[PDB]
């Protein structure tokens, strides 16, 4: 069974978007979908419930009429509209299904940003490794993603090649309003000659896809 | 109108409990591990889904219940979460949320020092970026030294969740200056101090 | 009753390939065919299936509609398109038929890669003998730093072949393929016998005959 | 749905059998079959339906069905049935065709020691300016061994990657080798190099070393 969502991103203050969660392995008709989110680093909040071919709907006081829950039983599919937005209804978005009374299935989550930002692709420099690395032999390289916005951003090496040592840290939003983070990974200092590294960095809300070469110096 | 601890810490093959106080009950269980969406960890005490392994226990407890681990182990990483219906409003409560930290043995941090790119540095910024990885606890202290003189309040840090092969913990301070700022000093250093350490380090650069 | 697979290959991330299987033996409009893939180090997984008629088409909802399966009955071919390449796709393609309730001839296989790397000749060195406890003499070739998959190995044009040990490729940090192909002889042939490796990566169209001698 | 065990070890003579486990919770009521795959081979069928055979298959090969659950019976192993097998049906709550997860067959045998030799990184290698190092454990049983690097004395970690045969059709033993990822400089910053190995089948670690 896998419930993937769909139609979270980044709008406005007062606008409307609208959300779409798909099943798999199951009657959706015969179970109830729930909509729950997320605010980032906060807690998890339930928003809203519809029974099988939508017999009963609920919503919480807290979005004053503002959310719209629907489903086409005959589609497998639940929808949820939002209007008249707000900065605080920024959150990732998750479907669940009740089977005995709690959540059993949960989605991956969508992410919907409420802010007058603009979308930016982020930069991506090199940490080079150097003279400043040695520590035995577990030398350090690595890249910084900067000034991107909304997030997320998704960072890997040699295509996916290296993975063991790799670190990527947490969004960290500066005082600019954009977001920043690093990826570094740590190798044998014997491979910094015998080998390329190159980190892979994509940031969708942008259309940003960049690979950039990390040389030693 | 539920209550969960803000943190619960643990040592590995031990048993933890956590707690969800409430007006009255039956309680669900969710885990949310690093960075994933959330699971179902018990529908009611002893009916675990699916999965979810036997370690994790329920406690039906009239107002206030629990959540029992036992065999903490490293993956145990998580946010829990406690739920239940007050049909009396016909909506879904839900828990503060506990972080668990299981406690491993002390980890020195290993230091790391990057000047800024000439790509940025082409660009009017410079970004310095100090690393600690793979230490324990995560509590450690990073100072920016830009000629002896402490620069932290330009930094920002970054710390990892708890690994679970390792359950250490990694962190970067990023140093940010304008070109000008940059070019105005010589020796940028990294300071660091942590309990695996009896005297402090310090991985420094010139420009130049 | 053969069954060969062709148009496998290199190509990048949201491309398009189309592969082709061509029956020798069977009534091929009479039977249902099917396309199946394997990942590297991974199982099996149904792809698509087609009728002979042509008027049932199933294909795995995990594709998101990216393939399209096709017949030419008139020709005994089977068809696959497959659109918007993702990493996932990488894996050896086999053609299959449905005889009855289960896949009943299946083909070689094809293998497709899709990675943005670009294609890499391998370099062979010889692994020349030294020292044995073993009373043997073990000695054989370096296929390194290529890409992509596969490389095959034979010895002395394919003369000798017992004792040979050819490892599977492993996929380095660097993004590269490695392997060694090593074979064990009595150790009293070493200065009477030549020892020959004979490495083909066609992709990159290269073929290297190296000579490895005691060093 | 279909679940397969990973690995199922037998005894060369003896009886196997592997198990594919169904589920309702999907359904029953479908046919399952069973295919082989041999190392570097595309799949062979072995079973389909009722418990029929293909042609070529033997009579050691039997399959079974209980509720929604399978399992397949190889009575009389040889060494030429290491492989990897599968089970298929035809789920219809998915109208698609769901492949098990597959069991790698071990025939046991006798505890081998490997033979380890040890080579020198190439000459053509270290003008490239890289140094690879091969540590080479043939013939050996069981599977799980243990390789260790020392270069004038000293004792490396994630500089180095290995790769493991299958196990052979006909010994039923493994070989294995392990590269050493070096560049000239810190192999020039050495001159003895030497492999030491530690198996079951082995009394004490083994080493190999050369001088130059
Ligand atoms: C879509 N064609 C189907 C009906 C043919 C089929 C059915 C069951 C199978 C199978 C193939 O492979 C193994 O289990």
């Amino acid at each position: 069974v896998q419930l993937l969502e769909s139609g979270g991103g980044l709008v406005q203050p007062g606008g409307s978007l609208r959300l779409s969660c798909a099943a798999s392995g199951f009657t959706f008709s015969s179970y109830e979908m729930n909509w729950v989110r997320q605010a980032p680093g906060k807690g998890l909040e339930w928003v809203s419930s519809i029974s099988s071919s939508s017999r009963y709907i609920y919503y919480a006081d807290s979005l004053k009429g503002r959310f719209t829950i629907s489903r086409d039983n005959s589609k497998n599919t639940l929808y949820l509209q939002m209007n008249s937005l707000r900065a605080e209804d920024t959150a990732v978005y998750y479907c669940a299904r009740s089977n005995h009374g709690a959540f059993d299935i949960w989605g991956q989550g969508t992410l919907v940003t409420v802010s007058s930002a603009s979308t930016k692709g982020p930069s991506v420099f090199p940490l080079a490794p150097s003279s400043k690395s040695t520590s035995g032999g577990t030398a350090a390289l690595g890249c910084l993603v900067k000034d991107y916005f909304p997030e997320p951003v998704t960072v890997s090496w040699n295509s996916g090649a290296l993975t063991s040592g790799v670190h990527t840290f947490p969004a960290v939003l500066q005082s600019s309003g954009l977001y920043s983070l690093s990826s570094v990974v740590t190798v044998p200092s014997s491979s910094l000659g015998t080998q390329t590294y190159i980190c892979n960095v994509n940031h969708k809300p942008s259309n940003t896809k960049v690979d950039k070469k990390v040389e030693p110096k | 109108v539920l209550t969960q601890p803000p943190s619960a810490s643990g040592t590995p093959g031990q048993r933890v409990t956590i707690s969800c106080t409430g007006t009255s009950s039956y309680v669900s269980w969710y885990q949310q591990l690093p960075g994933t969406a959330p699971k179902l960890l018990i529908y009611g005490k002893n009916n675990r889904p699916s999965g979810v392994p036997n370690r994790f226990s329920g406690s039906k407890s009239g107002t206030s219940a629990s959540l029992a681990i036992s065999g903490l182990r490293s993956e145990d990483f998580a946010d829990y979460y406690c739920g239940t219906w007050d049909n009396s409003l016909n909506a879904v409560v839900f828990g503060g949320g506990t972080r668990l930290e299981i406690k491993r043995t002390v980890a020195a941090p290993s230091v790391f020092i990057f000047p800024p790119s000439d790509e940025q540095l082409k660009s009017g910024t410079a970004s310095v970026v100090c690393l600690l990885n793979n230490f324990y606890p995560r509590e450690a202290k990073v100072q920016w030294k830009v000629d002896n003189a402490l620069q932290s309040g330009n930094s920002q840090e970054s710390v990892t969740e708890q690994d679970s092969k390792d359950s250490t913990y990694s962190l970067s301070s990023t140093l940010t200056l304008s070109k000008a700022d940059y070019e105005k000093h010589k020796v940028y250093a990294c300071e660091v101090t942590h309990q695996g350490l009896s005297s402090p380090v310090t991985k420094s650069f010139n420009r130049g």
